[PDB]
């Protein structure tokens, strides 16, 4: 079993652009067994390229494949919207590569910062979750601490990241504070601080139990 | 592999849309992929691991003695076949195995101006030009396309050891 | 058409057995390579094993040796692939693919054309449990629903069931400590629209066919 290296990890680009991918396997292989794969979020995998170079059906004229022996390289000129994927290549009957993700590249935005109290109907039982929402951001790369009593947390918290909006671009980030009743009850003020790049300041939104 | 630089023993090259291989002379039979030796008619003890046909040897069972396909082979009306191209159909021309591919994988080379057409489970359909890539070194020789193959002989001229 | 159709998923205690299947249609079977390819949520693509088109030439990956086995019945035109000893790890949705090429000047080119829409496996000694919603109560603000402990994995969530799409954000599910699935689902409307206008959340469970609409009002 060979070894596929994508590179690069994450390529964020405009609509209308070049891209070019690379794929360098541990070993040498003929081009006819290296074949590029294309998948949405949510939906199964579609071939690209018969081997390295033979587009498969269907497939735009704008993909691009070439390479030999150990490198292999996926060039999609003229971006549209509907090229912005995750990309896969891999050996005839052997493993995948890693994937390189393909991000549409739009202006820097800042997250709106909103956080939500546990509600009465969760009170009821001995767990509270209060919840930290990044809204609207860009680029995906966050930073989210909470602080309860001015304390960093650790192990208590959980984060999800939406995929790119299909609107305008941009990403959403929720962080759940998992504590139970005892330790909610027994504290006073909870916020979550945020840094990302287009906040000068990192930003904290904060509550306390009783508004 | 048989390539255009294979020297076909006691046989000679042709060309498909696909491949190359070599046929035999006379009653010849394909000892390998590219030597043809005499097939022994009836297998005993001393003719051991002689070719009987077409990638067939003489085998001893433990006493009797048997023409079986080497391994890889399956016998479809007393011809080897290779066995991922049993169940392959390609029409305008024959099954091949794919010797470079990762796994066991039956392929179609077709005949001249046929290419396995994607549309049709890649049977030969498609019109598709071969170009000839034999070098027909021999005197007066060419690569003339012979009953849908290519295949060297003599130019538009000579004919018959040497082509005069 | 070409037709690949996947069954044999579900949910199934850690060290247990699973047989997935793959109906295939629309061409002769017998004579394509077929495959396995999972990927794990959040991973990406993990080839898993490759047979030939009679059968008698099976490949394996690493990862999945002395555990998997494929074959395939090429009088029913069907794959297979039977597992036993399942580890945490195999959580994963199974395509199938159907192994091809296309000769294109010269050469024969191989890849996987036609895929499935993928049977998912879920390796876990969890229980079906349904999921609980709470409210998310907004002080343009933002308003959700918290849908908390609930198993196995999908739910799908919408707004004053539908015509609430604009400005809506699902989040993928986090599998806590505890091994129960819980995803956040909020919306951002303007402000001048608490208090005039209700807004629910529809929480469809299929594995408990449980359906709670939640519905978030401002706290006071």
């Amino acid at each position: 079993e060979i070894v596929l290296t994508q590179s690069p990890g994450t390529l964020s680009l405009s609509p209308g652009e070049r891209a070019t991918l690379s794929c360098r396997t541990s070993q040498s292989v003929s081009s006819s067994y290296l074949a590029w794969y294309q998948q949405k979020p949510g939906q199964a995998p579609r071939l690209l390229m018969y081997g390295a170079s033979s587009r498969a059906t269907g497939i735009p004229d704008r993909f691009s494949g070439s390479g030999s022996g150990t490198d292999f390289t996926l060039t999609i000129s003229r971006l549209e919207p509907e090229d912005f994927a995750v990309y896969y290549c891999q050996q005839y009957g052997n493993s995948f590569g890693q994937g390189t993700r393909l991000e549409i590249k739009r202006t820097v935005a800042a997250p709106s910062v909103f956080i939500f109290p546990p509600s009465d109907e969760q009170l009821k039982s001995g767990t509270a979750s209060v919840v930290c929402l990044l809204n609207n951001f860009y680029p995906r790369e966050a930073k989210v601490q909470w602080k309860v009593d001015n304390a960093l947390q650790s192990g208590n918290s959980q984060e999800s990241v939406t995929e790119q909006d299909s609107k305008d671009s941009t990403y959403s980030l929720s962080s759940t504070l998992t504590l139970s009743k005892a330790d909610y009850e027994k504290h006073k003020v909870y916020a979550c601080e945020v840094t990302h790049q287009g906040l000068s300041s990192p930003v904290t939104k904060s509550f306390n139990r009783g508004e | 592999k048989v390539t255009v630089d294979t020297v076909c023993k006691r046989g000679f090259l042709i060309q498909m849309s696909g491949h190359l291989e070599c046929k035999c002379e006379n009653d010849l039979v394909l000892v390998n992929e590219e030597t043809c030796e005499e097939k022994v008619l009836k297998c005993d003890e001393k003719t051991v691991n002689k070719p009987c046909g077409d990638f067939s040897k003489c085998i001893k069972i433990d006493v009797s003695y048997a023409c079986k396909c080497n391994l890889g082979y399956d016998m479809v009306n007393n011809v080897c076949i290779p066995n991922e191209c049993k169940q392959v159909t390609c029409g305008n021309g024959k099954c091949i195995l794919d010797t470079s591919n990762p796994v066991k994988t039956g392929v179609c080379s077709c005949n001249i101006g046929k290419v396995p057409n994607v549309q049709d489970q890649n049977k030969c359909s498609k019109d598709g030009e071969t170009k000839c890539s034999l070098k027909c070194l021999k005197e007066q020789e060419t690569c003339k396309a012979v009953d849908g193959i290519y295949k060297c002989d003599c130019k538009d001229g000579f004919i018959i050891s040497i082509c005069t | 058409e070409v037709q690949l159709v996947e069954s044999g998923g579900g949910l199934v205690q850690s060290g247990g057995s699973l047989r997935l299947s793959c109906a295939a249609s629309g061409f002769t079977f017998s004579r394509n390579a077929m495959n396995w390819v999972r990927q794990a949520p959040g991973k990406g693509l993990e080839w898993v094993s490759t047979i030939s088109g009679s059968g008698d030439s099976t490949y394996y990956a690493d990862s999945v040796k002395g555990r998997f086995t494929i074959s395939r019945d090429n009088s029913k035109n069907t794959l297979y692939l039977q597992v036993n000893s399942l580890r945490a790890e195999d959580t994963a949705v199974y395509y199938c693919a159907k192994g091809d090429y296309y000769f294109d000047s010269g050469s024969y080119s191989f890849g996987m054309d036609v895929w499935g829409q993928g049977t998912t496996v879920t390796v876990s000694s969890a229980s079906t449990k349904g999921p609980s919603v709470f409210p998310l109560a907004p002080s343009t603000a933002a308003l959700g629903c918290l849908v908390k402990d609930y198993f196995p994995e999908p739910v799908t969530v919408s707004w004053n069931s539908g015509a609430l799409t604009s400005g809506v954000h699902t989040f993928p599910a986090v599998l806590q400590s505890s091994g129960l699935y819980s995803l956040s689902s909020v919306v951002t409307v303007p402000s001048s629209s608490l208090g005039t206008q209700t807004y629910i959340c529809n929480v469809n469970h299929k594995p408990s066919n449980t359906k709670v609409d939640k519905k978030v009002e401002p706290k006071s």
